RNA sequence: GUAGG
């Protein structure tokens, strides 16, 4: 009810099914991982309810797949049967303080039963600590928060190929059962029209071979393999005979060098292929194999067996007849066809809990084969649970995963948005999948069956475009890892409200309708002509009632991000993708305020985010403060929230939370109490809307520039605060300790005017670049001063003491003021890594404005930096007086195709000043009296989803109808324009021009981070070319092509000095400074240094390179 | 008063070359600057500034100016 | 792993200069003690790359075996003084150990 | 690694 704000709808449908949690993809998948009480709730809830899920906790799943372990004799056994968790020692945010990796303990009762001893022993060992997933979806390791994106794979089972051969002149088909874990095989068919195996692509063979080796016998092999005249000719011409040379002849093919053996190969091959460790076939490639090769209820568990050889043989020979429909191998008659690996009934989502199984997996094998050598190498009777194991595997395999693994990524807390489309991206990139090199023109581009499953516009522009992708809006995870999406079921030519999630491939079978058809007064059709889309991909209608599932809600295929964006229909496909990618980037401001027009999504998308602080009981505030909000529940339970202040966050801005809830008012289970940053009321929102009209002016927006007022510097509409923390190590060296201290060699006394007798800065003392934040002195330096120095000092009566200054200062250009600083120390009860004695970070917090050269956007893709701020009378300002806040070029909007920007905007008008209608009997007037947007005040938001936004007739209808706002007149005319007079010249402009409210976000591309230049710095140490980059302040590099246009004019001294005395000269380079700053000419530059370098590596590989002379020796 | 100040196409039609001009100037500049690095030795071989000078300048733009008016010459060795 | 193949040998062509018949035993109770002799010897000699002597190896592996007793039976990191103790070196030589124990990274 | 060009 009070769960959101008001917000008026334009929605013309009524959505059946509600959003599902967002944030279930990483939560459900851990808690299953863990086995906790939520995942047997769920398990349970599930099977009274029906549905599919599994019973078995992945951890325990691992602890059970590693049998008990027997040595040679098989005398012991140890047996891992059950496992516990306990509530982890530190707290969320004493771990992000500490720098502790958030985690709990993992204890598992081992029980060692030996028969030679005919005993049991049972005792609980500590396996070694567990990271563990807050309630957030988010890692905290090391007090940074990571999170884990999903991994789309190809899953295991059978697929089948057909390819055409410009050589042949004929089609060449193949096959593969590509493994879970195991090794790989394939099968090719008719590559010179015979056929032939490859065990790990070895070397050339025949089917023929593999059969002899196999129990089957020729005989029964031509009784089954009569119908195929292709068969019968690669038998014919196979010469080899019976199973034992048969045998003989691949194990010499495959292992050459030694003599055939019968049970040295019958173990290979059994360890190969159907030893239960090598090939261990997952559960979902058994389900797939069964499926596809039409097996009825094969084994649940367990490697391939020669049956689904000699079916997959069957199925790729019937491919090869041409046939299309055939008699199941031990199965049901199904069709047999080549099948595209694109498809997403073949793509498996690894979630986090498969990935963390998979890890500790390894490390509990590398345990098992540690544990194995040790009992070969140990004494009976001294043999303990407590004792044999070794916990280093497990805690390295998983703390290696939860650093540096790709699938591990750093949390982006832009916004809240930002951390959602993090959670939920999936990524192809990863080990054993698509790597960057590997990508193609097919697997990027879309797919007919990407929808309701992935959305197909936000992917990034970059490089790796096509290779990310986010989930579906409604999206869900199948549990053996594909995803589903719900349809409504439609039953003759009516709506049934029943919902039943379908997967890629059963979609295949029906055929869908779309959300958007109209439906009648009455559960049927409206119209019998209908569209609809069926296999394939095909689009094609069919009228009448023929179909049985329609898409539950027209934004199935939309992601979150893209559904922000209103009146998207409209935007082209490539300006949507652009402003999808862009709301991720938006900054948080001093003061939020929600869109005055948006779709309806954001409250949802706000709340189910993590940034925003919820109540979890139904109780009464008693006392309201910023720091912190007291709480009441009716039973009993007092719970105080702390709200965050100016916490940096990890890309560095603000986090502050503010108050909304009063003293007395009640509250509901769930509801926001706080905002977090950009939000507001709990709604999203990561910009401010402002006044906007399209007109050239002056030249200062030319080519995508932006113009606006000076009333947003003015009242910090548009300004964002920004925290540096930097950090230093009292640490310890040879020569002795250093000391963090008031006293500083060498320095006036001004400087040390804010530090504290200790050393530190003070809190609130303002810095600027250069200054002295921390003062930290050197233990010693071995010294040898030179004979100027001591004559000055001896002199000036001074002592040039051991120490030496190398204190912290401000880094260059930055300014700010202190708002904390946190001090640890070896001594006392902290604990700090080896070596060092004390640490001190200091945070500097500034307020940037809105300046010249900061980017802005819209959300339609309009992206632009800011070109010149002119005063609040030079912009043209409205009929009444009102100016307007920014200026945008109109030659972007038909060549850029976002028509959409522009219907917003007289939308955005209409929600200020509000409209009435009432009894004007039109047909939008009726449609808006139906739907309830009637009446409406000004300033109220309003609300038009991503596919059922409003029309055109209505906006024109809604302008021609707006309330008056002064004097009983309307400023804007019914076409959408108003008459904008002159601020400089002051005569009014010759035609009305379209202005109204736009919400505008600023990108993070900051000006204030992108500037640097370079004097004289630092330089490489190798080849001394100045290393680059602003953080060692860098000198821009000037490349190969930037050297080809240089050239072309036919200058050659500029190259000159550009490549020798500028860089790589470390000779001629303090000459020139010397030079410069004395007044004289520069000099003649020499030779550079890196050539120096190669000539020395290229006389290192036994190559005499000579510089010579045309007079015999050069002179260098 | 500008960088463009001496208009190019008279430069480059009494040097001939678009090459020629940039050497023979910076020559010339060259020249003028180690005369004012000079401060006192005082060696007969260097000459001084043709033109009126400013407080401020560079050698380059006097070198030039005297090539717009075309007090100076060349003779390739 | 084919250095220490090497090296073995090494170790296994000085155990049969040295050995005799005079033992009532196989050759594999004799030979294997100077196989394990000479591998010790080649893994504390030239694995790392800023060689440590021997005496100070030894100290660093006993070092890091005690240490994962520790863990493994408190099942927390133990402070420096009960390191200190179960060693009983002093923490200053403890700290020195640690640091001394360290790999290049390229 | 991921953003912007």
């Amino acid at each position: 009810a009070s769960t959101a704000p008001l917000r008026i709808s334009f929605a013309k449908i009524k959505e059946p099914l509600e959003v599902p949690n967002l944030l279930a993809l990483q939560t459900e998948s851990f808690d299953w991982l863990l086995g906790n009480d939520a995942w047997k709730a769920r398990v349970e809830s599930a099977l009274e309810s029906g549905q599919d899920v599994p019973t078995k906790s992945g951890l325990e799943e691992i602890f059970e797949e590693i049998s008990p372990i027997e040595d040679f004799s098989g005398s012991m056994s140890l047996t891992f049967r059950d496992h516990r968790f306990e509530p982890p020692k530190n707290s969320i945010d004493e771990c992000k303080d500490r720098d502790f990796t958030y985690a709990a303990p993992l204890f598992v009762t081992a029980e060692f039963t030996n028969n030679e001893t005919g005993e049991i022993k049972s005792q609980t060992v500590f396996m070694g600590d567990f990271p563990l997933m807050t309630n957030k979806g988010t890692f905290v390791i090391n007090g940074t928060e990571r999170v884990v994106v999903s991994q789309l794979v190809r899953s295991p089972g059978v697929y089948f190929d057909s390819s055409i051969d410009k050589t042949s002149d004929k089609d060449i088909f193949s096959a593969k059962i590509i493994p879970s874990r195991g090794a790989w095989l394939e099968m090719e068919i008719d590559k010179r029209d015979m056929v032939g195996v490859r065990i790990d692509r070895k070397r050339k063979q025949s089917v023929t071979v593999l059969l002899k080796a196999l129990g089957w016998t020729t005989e029964q092999i031509l009784e089954e393999f009569g119908e195929y005249e292709s068969m019968r000719a690669t038998l014919e011409k196979d010469h080899t005979q019976g199973q034992d040379d048969a045998l003989l002849d691949i194990y010499r093919k495959l292992r050459p060098g030694e003599p055939p053996t019968r049970e040295a190969a019958q173990t290979l091959l059994e360890n190969l292929y159907f030893n239960p460790k090598r090939y261990d076939l997952a559960k979902v490639g058994r389900y797939k194999v069964n499926k596809k090769l039409g097996a009825d209820e094969p084994l649940d568990a367990g490697v391939l067996t020669t049956d689904d050889v000699i079916a997959t043989i069957k199925y790729l020979v019937k491919l090869h007849a041409g046939e299309t429909e055939t008699v199941g191998e031990s199965g049901r008659e199904i069709v047999v066809e080549t099948d595209d690996i694109d498809h997403f009934g073949n793509r498996r989502i690894r979630n986090v809990g498969e990935l963390i199984q998979n890890q500790v997996r390894t490390g509990l094998a590398r345990m098992e084969r540690v544990v194995r050598e040790r009992m070969t190498t140990q004494d009976v009777e001294a043999i303990t649970p407590q004792t044999l194991i070794n916990i280093r595997p497990v805690v390295a395999s998983i703390k290696e995963f939860f650093g540096t693994s790709q699938l591990s990524q750093f949390m982006d807390q832009n916004n809240p948005l930002s951390g959602l489309t993090h959670k939920r991206r999936l990524n192809a990139l990863g080990p054993g999948g698509l790597s960057r090199e590997r990508a193609g023109f097919e697997v990027r581009d879309v797919h007919p069956s990407h929808y309701g499953r992935m959305c197909p516009i936000e992917t990034p522009e970059g490089p790796n475009i096509g290779l990310i992708g986010s989930l579906a809006s409604y999206g869900r995870i199948n549990p053996f890892g594909f995803i589903e999406t719900p349809y409504r079921k439609v039953v003759e030519g009516q709506v049934t409200d029943d919902v039943d999630y379908l997967t890629a491939d059963e979609e295949d079978r029906f055929v869908i309708a779309q959300a958007n058809a109209a439906l009648g007064d009455d559960m049927r059709f409206a119209e019998a002509r209908v569209l609809v889309r069926r296999r394939g991909g095909e689009v094609d209608y069919v009228p009448g009632d023929d179909v049985d599932y329609m898409d539950v809600s027209p934004r199935q295929m939309v992601s979150v991000a893209t559904a922000m964006i209103p009146f998207l229909e409209h935007d082209d496909a490539n300006r949507a993708l652009m402003g999808a990618n862009m709301m991720r980037q938006a900054v948080p401001l001093i003061k939020s305020e929600s869109p005055l027009v948006g779709t309806g999504m954001e409250y949802r998308s706000a709340a189910d985010a993590g940034d925003v602080v919820k109540a979890e009981k139904a109780g009464v505030v008693q006392e309201v403060s910023a720091d912190y909000i007291t709480t009441t529940n009716d039973d009993g339970t007092y719970i105080t929230y702390r709200l965050a202040k100016f916490s940096r966050s990890n890309q560095g801005t603000s986090v502050n939370q503010k108050v909304i809830v009063a003293e007395g008012d009640r509250i509901i289970e769930g509801q926001v109490l706080a905002d977090g940053p950009a939000t507001e009321n709990g709604e999203m929102a990561l910009g401010k809307n402002l006044l906007v009209a399209f007109m050239p002016w002056e030249g200062h927006n030319y080519e995508d520039a932006i113009i606006l007022s000076q009333r947003l510097v003015q009242d910090d509409v548009l300004s964002s605060i920004h925290i540096e923390e930097h950090e230093v190590d009292a640490r310890d060296t040879k020569l002795g300790p250093e000391e963090i201290t008031r006293d500083i060699p060498n320095v006036s006394e001004e400087v040390l005017a804010d530090l504290d007798e200790r050393g530190i800065i003070r809190i609130g003392a303002e810095v600027v670049a250069g200054d002295i934040l921390v003062g930290k002195v050197t233990p010693k330096g071995e010294t040898e001063l030179t004979p100027e120095e001591r004559l000055l000092r001896a002199i000036f009566g001074e002592k040039a003491r051991e120490v030496r200054d190398t204190s912290l200062k401000v880094p260059h250009g930055e300014i700010g003021k202190v708002i904390g600083v946190r001090v640890f120390d070896r001594e006392e009860g902290d604990e700090l890594p080896p070596g060092v004695n004390q640490l001190v970070r200091v945070y500097v917090a500034q307020k940037r404005k809105i300046t010249d050269g900061d980017k802005l956007a819209g959300r339609h893709g309009n992206k632009g930096v800011i070109s010149k701020i002119n005063p609040i009378e030079d912009m043209p300002f409205l009929e009444d007086g009102t100016p307007v806040d920014i200026i945008l070029n109109p030659l972007a909007v038909p060549s850029r195709m976002n028509p959409g920007q522009v219907l917003e905007i007289h939308l955005g008008w209409l929600a200020s000043r509000g409209w009435d209608v009432s009894g004007l009997a039109e047909e939008w007037a009726q449609r808006l009296q139906v739907i309830g947007a009637d009446k409406v005040e000004p300033g109220t938001n309003v609300a038009t989803p991503v596919f059922d936004g409003a029309r055109e007739d209505e906006l024109a209808g809604l302008l021609q109808h707006t309330i008056p706002n002064r004097d009983g007149e309307r400023m804007v005319l019914p076409s959408g324009k108003a008459r904008l007079f002159d601020g400089r010249s002051g005569e009014p402009f010759p035609e009305p021009i379209s202005v109204g409210y736009m919400y505008i976000l600023k990108l993070h591309h900051l000006v204030d981070d992108k500037l640097h230049a370079r004097s004289t710095g630092p330089y490489s140490m190798i080849t001394q070319q100045p290393l680059g980059g602003k953080a060692q302040f860098g000198g821009q590099r000037f490349g190969e092509m930037e050297v080809w246009a240089l050239e072309a004019y036919g200058a050659a001294y500029a190259l000159q000095e550009l490549l020798t005395i500028k860089s790589d000269d470390v000779t001629g380079r303090v000459k020139v400074y010397e030079a410069i700053v004395k007044g004289e000419n520069i000099p003649e530059p020499g030779i550079p240094e890196s050539f120096k370098v190669l000539i020395k590596e290229m006389q290192s590989l036994c190559l005499n390179v000579e510089v010579l002379s045309s007079d015999g020796m050069s002179i260098e | 008063e500008g960088i463009i100040n001496p208009p190019i196409d008279e430069l480059l039609e009494a040097t001939d070359s678009k090459y020629s001009l940039v050497i023979y100037a910076a020559k010339r500049a060259r020249q003028i600057n180690a005369y004012y690095s000079q401060l006192g030795e005082g060696l007969l071989e260097y000459v001084g500034p043709l033109v009126d000078t400013h407080v401020h300048e560079k050698p380059l733009s006097i070198a030039l100016r005297e090539i717009n008016a075309g007090l100076l010459t060349s003779e390739a060795i | 792993f084919l250095d220490l193949i090497q090296e073995g040998n090494l170790g296994l062509i000085r155990a049969v200069e040295k050995f005799d018949y005079t033992k009532g035993y196989k050759f594999s109770t004799y030979a294997t003690w100077w196989i394990r002799q000479a591998i010790t010897r080649a893994m504390a000699d030239q694995a790392r790359t800023i060689r440590i002597p021997v005496h100070m190896v030894e100290v660093i592996n006993k070092l890091a075996r005690v240490q994962r007793q520790m863990l493994q039976d408190l099942g927390r990191e133990p402070t420096p003084e009960e390191l200190a103790k179960e060693l009983d070196m002093t923490p200053e030589k403890v700290i020195e150990v640690q640091k001394y124990g360290r790999e290049p990274i390229s």
